[PDB]
DNA sequence: GCGTCCTTCGGAAGAGATTCAGA
DNA sequence: TCTGAATCTCTTCCAGCACACATCAGGACGC
RNA sequence: GAUGUGUGCU
């Protein structure tokens, strides 16, 4: 039909070519029998016929007369739905001004005719003049006259020459400007001139004139000579109860635009006074504005009860438009609404349907089948048997729901797994069961929530829904290779307390014969589940090439597991179930399971394993009772220690020790050690308290208490919820972040007070506020993370490229956080990687390196394998299947033809969503740490420092003055084991290469109050340091001792404002100390808020304290408080103080002193040097005179913006800075996300490529073209002998790269559709239909998954 | 809001240097706001409406 | 609730919302990216062309569904044809090339 | 005539429906006794002293 | 008599011309008059191409070399 | 009953207009 | 005293589905 | 059809 959507701008001959007739009078339908007006909104003569095939006076009346058009009133006899196709318009009296290319930033009129805002906005509301042809007198082509200048111009320059105000004038400028004239003086003026913001002026213009000469636009198209006007059937009048007539906004807006009209149309006629047609001029072009986009202009008219009517823009705009309302997401017959229940009885590929829903979803397939059948003749017998619900409905009901998946939809549909397929099963009821395996993946419990049914109606569609949506083919999570169908808080109880053990039973040293003599003995009740018997187990393996030989053997189990083994399928080995199955032992069992066996036996396994837990947790009755939360008797000893400690931080505090900013850290972190120290000694009152004897003495075993099993087997519940219960609630959070000073010091089972309650409900409305208020901006993250990357789809096999990203193990402060295997599990390397036997290759290049090559790696114990990253990849327009890696659904290759930047930005998305819809299952706890002060060094081996430069301490030990130091332990072997990030000022008991004994202290530092130790010895002077003006000070007069504070940019004074306090020390003779090595004297400057209790000119040594600087880090640090991070990485955001990078590797040194800021020259070896940089005051550089440096290394330090590393450390720099950054925020939620999500995300970040050169090719100097445009020009070029053009990538965030696109009608739906749309009629802009969204809302298939097929058809077609 | 004279903080954001602004709002129970204001270079701006 | 072929809306011929007027739960915008990420095309083709805004191929699919033949023949969803209108109301000429 | 789920309670620290449990148990034993006592027609004296 | 397709995807490896080859055989079997390669068990068109994909005897390749022949037959019988 | 008509008040971020200062 | 840097000002965004209730739709003045 | 209020599950 069609392949493109062009959008310009309306030319007045086009608008009367649109229209079918002129409206001319502001009549509706005439509040009476209901028919149109003559000339008005509702015409039969213009738009169409009222009723179908019927003429509006009453002179034809049938089809017999179709196409004729009537005389008495002159309507042509159709269908009534063309009112919905015929447009009118307007003949306005005198021109008037579009405000989209008005008032939208920047204006198209304004630097079109170079004039600013307020002066063309001063010319169309008629409240000044501008000179048009201003001919031989002083008067320019654009000056501004007002009225009294425009008196004196009119009585001593009286000649031809005119001056007009209003949207003639504007148009007359417009039209009377030529374009490339101007074009050509500013591409003279742009070659000649040098300043930055004169050159991007110049250009922008520029850039305006050749969209509007290419393109078949006008510049005084833009001023609006004929109105159209939207058709009837589109803005519709419905008759309410009685004769009144509903409250429609276009049409009012259409009524007082007609009614200024023909106001200013009736006036123009009789020669009114000119102030007077003047001021109509104004109201007409006022009420065209409020037309057009109402409350762009300064007060937005209202309709009734001071409520502003929607324009025609404010119905396709926003949330309630036709672009995110009625096209991205629709309303669907076939569907249906009702609770659901559980009914376990079900298997994983079904579900419940009432059956008097069914009856109503399947109603046409019912009918089709009545009809076939011969029990009906018509439609309308069938209707009505239907209707009556007879008794052989019901059969054809179940008939025909057979084998008809349904698709099973919850309200919030975070990720895929929120849509299901299940082959319903009629039930009796009006509760949809749902089988509680996939209830973790719906996130959906059964506490009053209601899922969405609907019915696959093609055969195509209910192959999709077999084959691709269904619940069997969903059992693994598309964002990592974890199993979703976990058992979950029942089954993991059952298997719990079946797999266990005591020390007795009713039997316990008989041996069994095998697993059915177990589960015999167990229900003849002869035997307890927990025995430790002896049964003969035939486990089967497939060691060899998929031959399971059976190995029959008697091994130590129990009574319960050998029950269990009686599900487990054959293959698997018997040491899955002989141990204490909690919820991550099964869901291993799980996937192991289907990493070994497939993908059936998995399914049944899951099956049988709910099955088995529910019967077994139904068997035991594993209650919760008031006995069974037990107290711990030596809690209020821990509190008293506590509280004793904060009356001593209380009295340090009040003395002048520490500030109030550094009172609530220690307090907080007092109490946090305390309540720590608490829930530890309840943990181990609970978990092995249960002394029982082995038939002699006494023994210990773990507890069998009905809260520890359940919190021990991840049932339900944690150390936090288990420890409010017996141990101590802890304190509570804010709802604004800050932690609660006070503690509560009761639990859940003893009372809480009139005053703990109180406090406690801080925290309480601070996790429900959270939800309902924070998850906005966590679905606003996932909307434009999907809008972002959802054109994106793999689109090859393989490009053949030897390029990747490097993969190691992430140790950042602990044990290995992730290791190497967790990382590069299912992505396809990059090169051979080499063991540790080098010169021989591991494995080879491009192999898809599953579970059995990570045991391989992990064997040799690989360090770093470089793989091949998604960001790195050379196709066009899309990813290949070995540039991705794993499904991470399925385990295989990712295959062709598949959306994986919308299951990408779905997995980013949805975790921060669903874990701040539940930051209140902890209730209202702080969930703080510690705050760690010293590193114990756990494992043994050496000590590597990394990027460090210490100095010596008073005692003769290291003392670091480095900010971005680590403290990495590596082993005997060779390897990194350990590895820390130890702060400024900390110091060293150990140092670098000597081996360290495991458990003993090596840095050692306070957790706040940073200091700004020194490195040499001397005196020190105050400089630049004066009582009041940049210091705030208070002496002691007893001690003569003096605690001054130097205030921030807030409180000090504005002329004080260049001040910079700072101590320079000095030796005893006046002179300025040198850095070793270096030759700048040791200055050493003081930020805010920092407290010195030091005196002016004391003698110190080489590395101490002469200043210290709270940290005031205080935060509950939940996902909530710590997702502002990841919005500001994907959108990349520049930080407050970035670290200063070297732009070219050279020689450094110093030119001219203090242009306000410092200069720094660096000059390569061989090459050019033109490169010196302005280096502000305020931060030191750790680069001295005679340094060498390369490019990507930081000059200064602080937080590095992601767009330096770009354009310096390369692409693979900045993606694994992302990805490292994004995974740290998540994973310290426990959130598990792989990372070829993130690294699509950012290679949808990374399109944009400035061109450096335009070469042989045919791009500008400086335009911003996409990165793939630029590789296909340079790659065709590069085949013939031309040279291609050098570019630069860019980094943008992702709304502005979702904004920025080739597809205006994905930008345009996205956000900012005024703006975007207004663009795109300038520029003349075709949409190419090429990505997912764009065929959402055109109504074809998406070019991702089964219409990928259909669209490389159709594209190789033509 | 009860009627009468509030001075409130506006503490932080404004001007994004950490200079805490300082004004005084008085609100009617029915008339006119008399919204007197701090200028980050020191000055007083009253504010009516 | 439950919702056969019923009564939709009037300026876009979609289905009615509510329990109290017969209508159909909306497919949103967040349920459509769960059939891309799928690859399900056929589905949401039909989620929103033969059961929504299109209006000749949502009887023709009706007849198919009651003749023995699970076939779609969509059409062009009428809420578009309502944004190009609502587009060409103001200065702005968009339209599908050939 | 209701069987609750025992992991409801743990995981939403609502640890007073199972005081409220346990009382109404207490409860509903006192009017137990107080009904043995007076199917079979006792005197006042015995009802009084429960 | 289905639940799971899994075999079927391994006879056909991409899970996305799986769909099309069964639509288009289910389509064969409900509108045109061809009947079935298996035994159906009263199940529905979709399942029974899904277990003639799965039971190896139909996929693209077979279903237009046979599309063809049928109608060079029909062309033959124009006479 | 018919009937024609003509308040103020969040908040983070980004872009584009002024406006400063500084060489 | 021209041109980057800073500041001022205007703009656009702020999750999803669903259910129930009421009220509006010109209301003033001429007739 | 839009507003206003209340509510349910995330
Ligand atoms: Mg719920
Ligand atoms: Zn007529
Ligand atoms: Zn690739």
């Amino acid at each position: 039909e069609f392949d493109a959507i062009k959008i310009a701008l309306a030319s007045p001959d086009m608008i009367r070519s649109w229209s079918f007739g002129e409206v001319k009078k502001p009549e509706t339908i005439n509040y009476r029998t209901f028919k149109p007006e003559r000339d008005g909104l509702f015409c039969a003569r213009i738009f169409g016929p009222v009723k179908d095939y019927e003429c509006l006076c009453g002179k034809y009346k049938r089809l017999k007369h179709r196409g004729v058009i009537c005389e008495k009133c002159g309507v042509e006899v159709t269908q009534t739905k063309v009112r919905r196709e015929r447009m009118g318009h307007i003949e306005l009296a005198s021109p008037t001004a579009h405000i989209w290319f008005l008032k939208s930033l920047p204006s198209r009129i304004g630097l079109l005719l170079d004039m600013p805002l307020r002066d063309i906005e001063r010319v169309l509301y008629f409240e000044s003049y501008v000179v048009i042809e201003g001919g031989m007198t002083n008067l320019e082509r654009q000056q501004i006259l007002t009225e009294e200048q425009y008196l004196d111009a009119l009585e001593e320059f009286g000649d031809e020459f005119d001056a007009k105000m209003g949207a003639e004038a504007i148009q007359a400028l417009l039209k009377s400007m030529d374009l490339e004239q101007e074009c050509e003086q500013l591409r003279e003026e742009l070659n000649e001139t040098n300043s930055e913001t004169k050159r991007k002026k110049l250009t922008k213009r520029i850039k305006l004139l050749e969209a509007f000469v290419q393109s078949g636009n006008k510049p005084e198209w833009m001023i609006l000579t004929v109105l159209p006007v939207l058709p009837p059937d589109l803005r519709p009048l419905v008759p309410l109860d009685g004769g009144r007539f509903a409250t429609s906004d276009l049409n009012d807006l259409y009524r007082r635009v007609i009614n200024r009209n023909n106001r200013l149309k009736r006036l123009l006629d009789l020669a009114a006074p000119d102030i007077i047609v003047r001021n109509e001029k104004r109201m007409l072009q006022e009420a065209v504005d409020a037309l057009l986009d109402n409350g762009r202009r300064g007060r937005a008219i209202t309709g009734s009860n001071k409520r502003p009517l929607k324009s025609l823009a404010d119905m396709i705009k926003g949330k309630q438009g036709r672009f995110r309302q009625n096209l991205l997401g629709k309303r669907v017959d076939y569907s249906g609404r009702s609770v659901i229940t559980v009914g376990p009885y079900l298997r994983l590929h079904q579900c419940g349907l009432p059956k008097k829903m069914a009856l109503e979803l399947f109603k046409p397939f019912i009918y089709g089948k009545l009809e076939l059948r011969g029990l009906a003749t018509t439609i309308k017998a069938a209707k009505k048997m239907v209707e009556r619900e007879e008794a052989v409905v019901w059969d054809i009901l179940d008939e025909v729901i057979r084998e008809h998946p349904v698709l099973l939809n919850r309200a919030p549909t975070l990720h895929r797994l929120g849509i299901q397929a299940f082959e319903p099963v009629l039930i009796e009821g009006k509760a949809i069961q749902l089988h509680p395996l996939v209830c973790a993946a719906y996130n959906a419990d059964f506490d009053g929530d209601q899922m969405a049914v609907h019915v696959p109606l093609t055969l195509e569609a209910q192959l999709e829904a077999r084959a691709l949506m269904m619940s069997t083919n969903n059992i693994l999570s598309p964002a990592n290779g974890e199993p979703i169908i976990v058992p979950s808080q029942d089954v993991v109880l059952g298997l719990y307390y079946m797999t266990r053990d005591c020390v007795n039973a009713k039997g316990e040293g008989m041996v069994l014969t095998g697993p059915k003599e177990a589960e015999r003995l167990y229900r003849s009740g002869l035997a307890s589940l927990h025995a430790r018997v002896k049964v003969r187990i035939t486990e089967y393996e497939k060691d060899a090439n998929g031959e399971l030989v059976a190995k029959t053997s008697l091994k130590d189990t129990t009574v319960g597991r050998a029950i269990l083994w009686m599900i487990v399928p054959k293959g698997l080995p018997y040491s899955i179930v002989n141990q204490a199955l909690g919820k991550k032992a099964i869901s291993k069992m799980l996937n192991t399971c289907y990493r070994i066996l497939g993908l059936k036996p998995t399914v049944i396994f899951a099956d049988q394993i709910m099955y088995t837990g529910f019967a077994y947790a139904a068997r035991s009755g594993a209650s919760v009772g008031i006995d069974d939360m037990v107290i711990p008797e030596k809690k209020h000893e821990i509190i008293s220690e506590a509280e004793a400690e904060v009356a001593e931080i209380q009295e340090q505090f009040q003395s002048g020790l520490v500030t109030a900013g550094e009172r609530y850290n220690k307090v907080i972190d007092i109490w946090a050690a305390a309540n720590d120290r608490v829930s530890k000694a309840m943990m181990d009152n609970l978990q092995t308290e249960t002394v029982i004897n082995r038939d002699g003495q006494e023994e210990k075993q773990v507890s069998f208490n009905s809260i520890y099993m359940m919190a021990d087997s991840g049932a339900r519940g944690s150390a936090a919820q288990i420890r409010q219960l017996a141990g101590m609630r802890g304190l509570m959070a804010k709802p604004d972040g800050s932690i609660i000073e006070t503690p509560i010091t009761a639990n859940f089972r003893e009372g809480l007070n009139v005053l703990q309650y109180f406090i406690s409900t801080h925290g309480a409305r601070k996790g429900l506020a959270d939800t309902a208020l924070k998850t906005a901006n966590s679905g606003y993250l996932t909307r434009r993370l999907v809008d972002v990357a959802q054109d994106l789809v793999v689109t090859e096999d393989d490009c053949g490229t030897h390029e990747g990203i490097m993969m190691t193990p992430v140790i950042e402060g602990g044990d290995v956080k992730e290791p190497l295997r967790d990382r590069v599990l299912g992505r396809v390397t990059a090169e051979d990687v080499l063991k540790p036997g080098t010169a021989d290759i591991l494995v080879p290049r491009n192999t898809l390196l599953h579970e059995q090559w990570c045991d391989l790696l992990e064997e040799n114990s690989v360090d770093a394998v470089k793989v091949r990253s998604v960001v790195s990849c050379d196709t066009d327009f899309g990813v290949c299947a070995h540039c991705y890696g794993r499904d991470l659904a399925r385990g295989h290759i990712i295959n062709k033809g598949e959306a994986i930047g919308v299951i990408a930005a779905q997995s980013i998305g949805e975790p921060g969503t669903q874990l701040t819809m539940r930051t209140f299952h902890i209730g209202g706890a702080a969930s703080r740490a510690a705050a760690e002060s010293s590193i114990q060094v756990k494992n043994k081996g050496s000590i590597k420092l990394s990027n460090v430069k210490s100095v010596v301490n008073s005692s003769g030990k290291l003392v670091i003055t480095s900010r971005n130091t680590e403290l990495k332990l590596i082993d005997e072997f060779g390897r990194t084991k350990e590895s820390y990030k130890v702060p400024y000022g900390a110091v060293l008991a150990k140092g670098d290469g000597e081996q360290v004994a495991g458990g003993e202290t090596v840095a050692n530092w306070d957790p706040h109050t940073m200091p700004v130790i020194t490195e040499v010895s001397g005196f020190v002077r105050f400089t630049d340091m004066i009582d009041g003006q940049t210091i705030t000070r208070q002496t002691d007069e007893l001690t003569g001792l003096s605690s001054l504070v130097v205030l921030d940019s807030a409180e000090r004074t504005a002329g004080g404002k260049d001040l910079r306090p700072a101590l320079k020390i000095v030796d005893a003779q006046g002179n300025d100390v040198l850095i070793p090595g270096t030759d700048m004297p040791a200055q050493y400057f003081l930020p805010g808020k920092a407290i010195v209790q030091l005196e002016d000119g004391v003698q110190i040594s080489s590395g101490d304290t002469l200043a210290r600087i709270p940290q005031e880090s205080g935060g509950t640090k939940d996902i909530t408080g710590g997702l502002p991070r990841v919005a500001d990485l994907f959108e990349a955001r520049r930080p407050k103080e970035p670290a200063i990078l070297a732009e070219i590797s050279g020689i450094v040194s110093f030119g001219k002193e203090t242009k306000g800021k410092r200069r720094l020259v660096i000059t390569p070896v061989d090459g050019s040097d033109p490169y010196e940089e302005m280096i502000p005051k305020w931060r030191q550089l750790n680069v001295f005179e005679g340094e060498r440096v390369e490019r990507g290394d930081v000059i200064s330090d602080g937080p590095e913006a992601p767009h330096d590393i770009l354009r310096l450390r390369g692409v693979h720099a900045v993606t694994r800075y992302i990805v490292n950054e994004v995974q740290d925020v998540y994973r310290l939620q426990g959130v598990k996300i792989n990372d070829k999500h993130i690294e699509v995300i950012v290679r949808q970040m990374l399109r944009k490529a400035t061109i450096v050169n335009a070469g042989s090719s045919d791009f500008l100097e400086g335009e911003q073209v996409e990165y793939s445009r630029v590789k296909i020009a340079n790659r065709e070029l590069e085949a013939n002998g031309k040279v291609g053009a050098t570019y630069s990538r860019d980094l943008l965030g992702i709304t502005k790269a979702s904004l920025a696109t080739e597809s205006f009608i994905s930008a345009a739906s996205f956000q900012e559709t005024t703006r975007v749309l207004t663009e795109a009629a300038v520029a003349g802009k075709r949409d190419e239909l090429r990505g997912l969204k764009e065929n959402v809302i055109v109504g074809r298939l998406i070019p991702a998954g089964t219409g990928y097929a259909y669209h490389q058809d159709r594209m190789r077609r033509r | 809001r009860s009627p009468g004279v509030f001075f409130d903080s506006d503490k932080g954001k404004t001007h994004s240097s950490g200079k805490v602004l300082y004004n005084a709002r008085i609100i009617p129970y029915r008339g006119s706001w008399l919204d007197f204001e701090f200028d980050p270079k020191d000055n007083l701006f009253v504010r009516i409406d | 609730h439950a919702r056969s072929t019923g009564s939709y809306s009037l300026v876009t011929q979609q289905p009615l919302g509510g329990k109290a007027q017969f209508g159909g739960q909306r497919f949103g915008e967040m349920e459509v990216w769960a059939l891309e990420a799928y690859g399900a095309a056929y589905t949401l083709q039909e989620m929103l062309t033969v059961k929504s805004d299109d209006v000749n191929g949502r009887t023709k699919m009706y007849k198919n569904i009651v003749d023995g033949n699970h076939q779609m023949e969509p059409g062009m969803p009428e809420s578009f044809n309502v944004l190009l209108k609502e587009i060409r109301s103001l200065g702005i000429n968009i339209e599908l090339e050939d | 005539d209701i069987v609750l789920n025992p992991l409801g309670v743990p995981s939403r620290m609502n640890i007073g429906q199972i005081l409220e449990t346990h009382l109404g148990m207490a409860a509903k034993g006192i009017g137990d006794k107080i009904n043995a006592m007076l199917k079979q027609q006792q005197e006042v004296a015995k009802l009084r002293e429960f | 008599a289905r639940v799971t397709v899994q075999d079927a995807v391994e006879k056909i490896g991409n899970r996305f011309d799986l769909v099309l080859v069964a639509a288009r055989r289910a389509r064969q079997m409900q509108v045109g008059g061809k009947d079935p390669l298996v035994p159906e068990e009263n199940d529905k068109t979709t399942v029974i191409a899904l277990r003639e994909i799965e039971e190896g005897l139909i996929n693209n390749q077979i279903l237009d070399v046979r599309e063809r022949q049928e109608q060079q037959e029909q062309e033959a019988a124009e006479l």
